[PDB]
């Protein structure tokens, strides 16, 4: 067919425009509003709001011709994803009220959206990403409500489940897009984002815990184990590496690893050195992985999701420490792990409608089908 | 209301233009790869010929249990878009 | 509606239907409102059957739209390799300009299509003819960043058809 | 003379030296500084690099103007809320200098490319007067509620900047220029400034705002009316362009309208749904802004923008007035009608008239202003470096 883009004049401004006035008036009906550590309680959103728009938006923009599409297109699907969990949360967990908390929490979600697009960032379009960040976030809260139906947790306390939700619906979502690098400059605004995600994501592993100490604990065990898998994954990226030189890309990704790692179970670990364990087991887990799952699309999101299931797995296993409470978290994982990977495949199919106008497979990983540029021929 | 009439295979110009004349005049005789021309004859008129192209296709068999995987039975339409 | 159904047809590549179009009279030369005539459309569309059939049936090859863009132009910035060989093979001129100068060669460039380029290049294209903003194809593929159309306009050089 | 630059800068260091030393003296709101000082420092300097030959001189004259604006606009606002005695100095006083560095930087706007660094240390020390006593004039007299200063900052700072542009008029620049275009990698660093003032804007409305209801709903309806404005932005600026593309200028300046035109509004009962009606409303109008008012007001008006800064600062400024106006007018708040009007025109007008003054000191040809061939050059000015 043509592979000159087709014109999205009329669709991508109706459909914003549409989405936003829907917005508005489902927070006139829906929502409302209402002291001393006022700014403390904002501080963490802030943090979250800081690693969702910088850190996720400029660490997927190595591409040496999609940083702008990173860039923006992360900014709008933040600011979408944002004001459609704040009332899907609000739906699903009772008239809705306006927190910081709550505000919090849906930066968290639309956090999960955002570790997911990285798999399928530079091949789709804004249109596409619209409908990713609306059935992400509806099935993420589809399915902490179905966790707090039959676990008996709570809702917002099953949010904690949100890296390996994000990695599968990412992996599922870039399986069903049809098939098809990097430069220094953009490598360079990409470290700047993988620095601000490494350096705020103590703040990622504390949202939730409301009691001090396990705020502290939280963020003392992320800190430390993301320095161990810094020095882990900066040292043993030349053995992942055909040439034996250290890569940026592999870096980016898994810089993060002992923040993965530990997430889940920040506030169980009781000593730094173990944290600093699972930090350096992630580091050299996120090595094998690169120098293995391109053999058996994007190998930083396979790393992720190896990550978030050894996350898990190592909640499971430091759990019983602090079998029946064994078995109910294997089944609150396989869930999560069945409902994500279904509801990535219903996006991946409704991703692939002719009505999106989705880019020529040739054109992927290109600004220029989505921007403007000059001294360029237009139209026919 | 696409009952068929008869089919003229016109073999002679046809055997002709495949240097088959010698062959016969009545038996149609083609060399393959290249174009021979039919008549087809309807009992009534047609109105509309557009839903009639649609609503027709052709079917070359040889050999005794023809099949797709053989290359022993071919189905293909009637069409500008056909592969030549 | 005689001429909007056949230049449907022509972009839709319904060739039995345009064919029926032009039996009953409708002229093969008839463009939208944009300018673009069934030879356009088909060449943005990829369709060579219906690109070949319009060429029988005596379409002027050389008609440009709204814009100045020929078949050829159109067939090159929408990558349509099959479409531009079969254009440049019925008598496309290469280095034909539109309204704001651009080339079949500019528009293949500024699109990354390298097949396009190669193949413009083999048949003669000259990429020092500008716009009028000055620019050339290597211009555009180097503030574009293809380059792999840069490589192979520089390569190439003057080697001519 | 090469020797104005360096002389002015000392002299005005000294004269601040000796300012502080005359008149100053001797933490929960240190975070909240901190996010506008990334405002001030990051985000107006990045958002400004979007000039192919001039991000050398955009970044670091926002640190140089930003810098001499701090220590002016401390010493002028205490002078006023201390009647010209001692005052003492916290957490406010820094916030407020951080302000009128805002200020100034979004006058810099409408100039960026056509001054010399000289010209800019003059127009930091005149329009930080003029805009410190025209908001002692709103806070004080008219009593008006602009926390988040859409018209004490953002549009006085518009429009002091157009007026500054207006009198500063090049006939050779009003085709365009050849230096005047953006480039790959200065858009893709324009987007860090765009990034950190859209992250930060809820701490910029509620800085200085009374702790308790009102901070809170500073934090929101800024929040909010963000979220909405991007994706009106995005909507617009894919509604005026060829075929539907984004326009860079547009995603890098019209997605933080709403914060602009939230700001007066900010910390009144106006619920999260009028915050984004607002923030809308404001992608809108920056996006309609850049694409048509722009053009007309370089050639038909000849007065050029070089950032867009009416756009993204007046227009929306304007907007965030008119909405203080008819939130008073619904019992969002109990400031008087009249005193919110008052506000904004006694803006609007203040900085239109320090503007001409201003303008008509900076065009002495005293200040190695650059030639019509030399605009949006950091040769100028700067050692530069022989690749990119
Ligand atoms: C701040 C803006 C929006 C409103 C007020 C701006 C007015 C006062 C300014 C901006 C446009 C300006 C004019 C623009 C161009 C020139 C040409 C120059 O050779 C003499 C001054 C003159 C004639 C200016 C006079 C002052 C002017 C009219
Ligand atoms: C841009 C100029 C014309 C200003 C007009 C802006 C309009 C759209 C804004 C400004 C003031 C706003 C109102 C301020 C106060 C009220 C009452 C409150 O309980 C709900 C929100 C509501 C109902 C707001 C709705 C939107 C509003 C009317």
């Amino acid at each position: 067919s043509s592979k000159y883009p087709r014109s999205v004049r009329r669709c991508l401004p109706l459909w914003a425009l549409t989405l936003e006035a829907a917005l508005i008036l489902l927070f006139y009906f829906f929502t409302h509003y209402d002291q001393k550590g006022l700014v403390a309680s904002y501080q963490v959103g802030q943090d979250l709001t800081v690693m969702a728009a910088l850190g996720l938006g400029f660490l997927t923009s190595n591409f040496r011709r999609h940083s702008w599409s990173s860039v923006a297109f992360n900014l709008f699907m933040l600011a979408l994803g944002v004001q459609w969990a704040i009332l899907l949360d609000g739906f699903l967990s009772q008239k809705v009220v306006i927190t910081l908390f709550s505000i919090r929490l849906a930066t968290m979600s639309a956090m999960s959206v955002l570790i997911s697009a990285g798999a399928v960032l530079g091949k789709v379009n804004l249109a596409q990403l619209v409908v990713m960040v609306l059935v992400e976030v509806t099935a993420l809260g589809t399915l902490r409500m179905v966790i707090s139906n039959i676990f008996n947790t709570d809702y917002h306390m099953n949010l904690r489940h949100f890296y390996v939700f994000a990695a599968y619906f990412g992996l599922t979502v870039a399986w069903c897009l049809p098939k098809p690098q990097r430069a220094t400059i953009p490598s360079l605004s990409a470290m700047l984002g993988a620095l601000f995600l490494w350096m705020f994501w103590p703040s990622v592993n504390s949202p939730l815990l409301r009691s001090p100490i396990q705020r502290k604990n939280a963020m003392f065990n992320t800190y430390y184990a993301l320095a161990v898998s810094v020095v882990t994954a900066i040292s043993g990226s030349s053995l992942a590496h055909p040439q034996r030189k250290i890569s940026m890309t592999y870096v980016h990704s898994a810089v993060l690893a002992g923040g993965v790692a530990v997430g889940t179970s920040c506030h169980l670990i009781p000593s730094p050195w173990l944290a600093m364990v699972l930090g350096l087991v992630a580091g050299l887990i996120s090595i094998g992985g690169a120098k293995c799952l391109p053999v058996c699309i994007s190998v930083m999101h396979s790393i992720f999701s190896l990550l978030g299931l050894l996350g898990e797995i190592t909640y499971i296993v430091l759990l019983v420490l602090h079998g029946f409470q064994v078995l109910l978290s294997i089944g609150e994982l396989s869930l999560a792990i069945v409902i994500a990977l279904t509801s990535g495949l219903l996006t991946g199919l409704l991703l692939n409608l002719k009505i999106w106008k989705a880019p020529h497979v040739a054109k992927y990983f290109d600004d220029q089908v989505f921007w403007k540029f000059p001294h360029l021929a237009v139209g026919f | 209301a696409l009952g068929i009439k008869s089919c003229d295979f016109q073999a002679a110009r046809n055997n002709e233009e495949h240097h088959t004349k010698a062959l016969s005049s009545r038996r149609l005789f083609v060399r393959r790869g290249q174009p021979f021309t039919i008549i087809l004859y309807f009992r009534a008129p047609v109105r509309a010929f557009l839903p009639a192209l649609k609503k027709v296709a052709l079917t070359a068999q040889t050999g005794e249990q023809p099949s797709k995987i053989n290359r022993t039975q071919a189905t293909f339409p009637i069409s500008s878009l056909g592969d030549r | 509606d005689a001429a909007t159904s056949f230049l449907r047809a022509a972009r839709s590549g319904n060739l039995d239907k345009a064919l029926d179009h032009l039996r009953n009279g409708v002229d093969i030369n008839t463009c939208n409102q944009n300018g673009l005539n069934g030879l356009h459309l088909a060449s943005k569309e990829g369709h060579v059957k219906m690109v070949v059939e319009l060429l029988h049936k005596e379409i002027i090859l050389e008609t440009t739209t709204k814009k100045g863009n020929t078949a050829l132009h159109i067939a090159a910035l929408a990558g349509q390799d099959e479409v531009v060989r079969e254009l440049v093979n019925y008598g496309a001129n290469v280095n034909a300009q539109s309204q704001k100068g651009f080339t079949p060669l500019y528009m293949a460039a500024q699109e990354n299509h390298l097949e396009v380029v190669k193949f413009l290049l083999e048949n003669g294209a000259n990429q020092n003819v500008a716009t009028e903003d000055g620019f050339t194809p290597l211009a555009v593929a180097l503030q574009q960043g293809h380059e792999n159309v840069v490589a192979h306009l520089i390569n190439y050089g003057t080697k001519g058809k | 003379m090469r020797f104005t630059f360096p002389l002015m800068a000392i002299v005005l260091e000294i004269a601040m030296i000796v300012l502080f030393g005359l008149f100053v003296e001797y933490f929960e709101l240190y975070p909240l500084f901190q996010d506008v000082h990334v405002m001030i420092f990051v985000g107006f300097g990045f958002l400004m690099t979007f000039l192919k030959k001039y991000g050398f001189s955009s970044v670091g004259i926002n640190l140089l103007v930003a810098a001499l604006g701090l220590q002016w606009g401390t010493i002028v606002q205490g002078i006023l809320q201390s009647q010209g005695q001692k005052f003492n100095i916290g957490i406010k006083n820094m916030i407020n200098a951080d302000f009128s560095a805002a200020t100034v930087l979004i006058s810099f706007g409408a100039v960026l490319g056509k001054t010399s660094p000289t010209q800019m240390l003059i127009m930091t020390i005149l329009e930080i007067v003029f805009f410190a006593h025209n908001e002692y004039l709103v806070s004080e007299i008219f009593k008006a509620s602009d926390i988040g200063a859409s018209m004490t900052i953002h549009a006085f700072g518009a429009y002091f900047g157009l007026a500054v542009a207006g009198i500063l008029y090049r006939s050779g620049l009003r085709k365009g220029h050849e230096n005047e275009e953006s480039a790959y990698y200065s858009d893709l660093f324009a987007m860090i400034g765009t990034l950190f003032l859209w992250m930060f804007w809820p701490s910029f409305n509620s800085a200085i705002a009374e702790p308790g209801d009102k901070q809170c709903r500073a934090i929101v309806n800024t929040y909010f009316s963000l979220a909405a404005c991007v994706l009106t932005a995005f909507a617009f600026s894919s509604l005026v362009e060829h075929r539907g593309k984004l326009n860079m200028v547009h995603i890098q300046n019209a997605t933080l309208a709403g914060g602009v035109a939230v700001g007066t509004c900010a910390d009144m009962a106006i619920h999260p749904f009028g915050s984004m009606i607002i923030g809308s409303i404001a992608g809108m109008v920056s996006v309609l802004g850049y694409k048509f008012l722009t053009p007309l007001f370089t050639t038909k008006l000849r007065i050029h923008d070089t950032c867009g800064v009416h756009n993204l600062h007046g227009l929306p400024g304007v907007v965030g007035g008119l909405a203080g106006i008819v939130a008073v007018a619904m019992g969002a708040s109990n400031t008087s009608m009249a005193m919110q009007a008052a506000a904004l025109g006694s803006s609007i007008g203040t900085a239109v008239v320090g503007g001409l003054m201003t303008g008509l000191i900076l065009k002495l040809p005293l200040w190695g202003q650059p030639s019509d061939q030399n605009c949006y050059d950091d040769s100028v000015y700067w050692k530069v470096p022989k690749t990119r």
